[PDB]
């Protein structure tokens, strides 16, 4: 059911910050375990920032702490271009239940669209559930980053799921959960932005995890 | 659509 497979999701999310070496922690987002000490996190949570590598990262697994030299963590890509969620290494973090299984087969896409779904996410580790309207695919998405000094980026994406629906600041990195029981519920993406009650998330496929 |  779309429960059970949000139970998983909520089991693997973390909550993601960024600080200066002997700074506070900035709380920007979730990132969600996947397998082994592996995460998707979308990258515009921190590779927009000077001197990004320099930064300790942090990860929130319930109120217990992980902290890494940014330098330290091993990002790679999910497909060619930019696709802004990535997978991440995180060598300190604890193992996470594989999660893999769970996410839509590319060929199975077109199960997922015209249904509804639900972002499985959290504001700084409350859980919530988020009701998206029948889904459509944009074959390519753009959105509005906006950095710490309030300076935007444009951010364009490739196949990216968009629903209607209501979201707030720090849901990214929560994932999207079919509806549709003929395909387990699959998990679909991640979530990357929302606006005008759209809400955009990231396709992440089986196939992705290939790329280790 | 910003990001969030
Ligand atoms: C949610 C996970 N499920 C999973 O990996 O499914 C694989 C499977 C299940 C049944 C028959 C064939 C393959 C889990 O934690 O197990």
């Amino acid at each position: 059911s779309t429960l059970e497979i949000a139970g998983l999701v909520r089991k693997n999310l973390v909550q993601f910050g960024v600080g200066e070496k002997n700074g506070s922690v900035r709380w920007v987002m979730n990132a969600l375990g996947v397998k082994d000490d592996w995460l998707l996190v979308p990258s515009h949570a921190y590779k927009f920032e000077k001197d990004y590598e320099m930064m300790e990262f942090y990860f929130n697994r319930g109120g217990t702490y992980y902290s890494i030299s940014a330098g330290n963590v091993v990002i790679q890509s999910l497909d060619v271009g930019f696709q802004d969620v990535v997978l991440m290494k995180v060598p300190t973090i604890p193992k996470f239940r594989d999660i893999t299984q769970h996410f839509i087969k590319k060929g199975d896409v077109p199960r997922a669209l015209n249904r509804l779904a639900t972002l499985v996410t959290t504001v700084n580790g409350t859980p919530m559930l988020i009701s998206e309207g029948p889904l459509k695919m944009e074959e390519k998405a753009t959105y509005v980053h906006k950095k710490n000094d309030g300076t935007t980026v444009d951010l364009t994406v490739d196949q990216a799921w968009r629903g209607k629906g209501e979201g707030l600041p720090g849901m990214c990195g929560g994932a999207l959960v079919s509806s549709n029981q003929s395909i387990q519920n699959a998990i679909l993406g991640i979530h990357v932005a929302g606006g005008n009650s759209i809400l955009v998330a990231k396709l992440v496929t089986q196939e992705m995890f290939q790329n280790i | 659509l910003a990001a969030q």
